[PDB]
């Protein structure tokens, strides 16, 4: 199904948020799986790409949605 | 599960003082009050742009031609109060209340985080802005004779 | 439409930001904690949807994991 | 875009030693090992059941007849090397290797954390595994031959 606008919007903050997290973590903390975890963070980009070519086809249906490039931005 | 007519059970809706220029505290506990009304359960229509906070999510949103559809998000109730701890209270929507004739409320899941089954009050058919705004103030102001309604037996 | 596996990831980074982000409202005083209540409001709705599309993905898809592991707090 | 018959690009597959069921260093600068073959290019099928660990998602997906259809993910690779900082090398596939029948290879976005260009080699039409997996290991091999190629000019 199509999800609605605003959960898309919800799931491209969410997941730019979690990939920041984990990436200053992969960098800064030494984790302990660091290799499985650097292949997660490929799997959220993917993920990320696919939400957005969702994104830039919801601005098309809809008004009054935020560009794409204000919800990932680093707040 | 959508109601049409009635409300079939007595919903909730938090009350953010800071979101209103009125004062909206005579709604908390309301005599009867069909005058000019605080936008109660008016959705939010748009995420303001405030930088370095991240957007928030408009709770309905419209399509390119002005209209807001059903089941594409609408108000926020819940099925008990005090859901919301940082609200300043509650604005009771009583079992009975009599939903506007375009408007339905939709029955969503149980919310385990928060212990409540959310609902949804939202567009029965296509409306513009001032349509939907007309009706949630004509939803507000049945829900405030039905209160009274009620106290009186 | 969106490939299953986006919708796991993004099942996964709403659960996990909104549990951090629960956590921070009753432990922490951040900044503007009546702000972040309404927006985990917003995030369960979401994630409610998100469940919905996923249900619907499982009769469509072999091999993915059911929605409740998903979820788990690891 | 996608490839169909030759690549025209030269493209790098991370290889985590840790991953393969005997040793893998010899496919990181291979000699004539296209005569049984490493599984390089093969994506992940599932997401194993680890308690405490939170779900892989798999690589790629099948529908409900078992079959691999395009576009529903596949195998990731790059353009330039050493993209995965953890991995104990790269497998390279040259500029000019000749693409599987069955299979093709699509760009995806640049991808700015990582800053390098994304690309997933994928079924060009529904097929089961074990075709898919065949086809990923003539893959292997064809690159094998495409880098003594491109040593002789």
């Amino acid at each position: 199904m199509n999800l609605k606008p605003q959960t898309l919007m919800v799931a491209i903050q969410c997941v730019a948020a979690r990939t920041r997290e984990l990436d200053a973590q992969l960098q800064n903390d030494d984790p302990q799986n660091a290799a499985e975890l650097e292949q997660l963070l490929v799997g959220y980009d993917l993920a990320a790409d696919d939400l957005k070519n969702a994104y830039e086809q919801a601005l098309g249906q809809y008004s009054g949605l935020p560009p794409y490039d204000r919800l990932i931005e680093e707040p | 599960s959508y109601d049409y007519e009635k409300t079939s059970l007595t919903l909730y809706r938090a009350v953010f003082k800071a979101n209103y220029d009125g004062d909206v505290g005579r709604y908390l506990h309301p005599d009867k009050e069909l005058a000019e009304v605080a936008p109660l359960l008016h959705p939010t229509f748009d995420s303001p742009n405030t930088p370095g906070v991240p957007a928030r999510a408009p709770d309905i949103v419209a399509g390119r031609d002005g209209l807001y559809a059903p089941d594409t998000g609408g108000t926020s109730v819940f099925d008990r109060a005090g859901v919301l701890r940082r609200a300043d209270g509650d604005f009771v929507i009583p079992d009975g209340t009599d939903i506007p004739p375009d408007l339905k409320v939709k029955q969503d899941s149980y919310n385990k985080r928060l212990q409540a089954t959310h609902y949804t009050i939202m567009p029965a058919k296509p409306m513009y802005r001032e349509v939907l705004m007309g009706q949630l103030d004509n939803f507000v102001r049945n829900a405030i004779r039905r209160q009274w309604e009620k106290a009186r037996g």
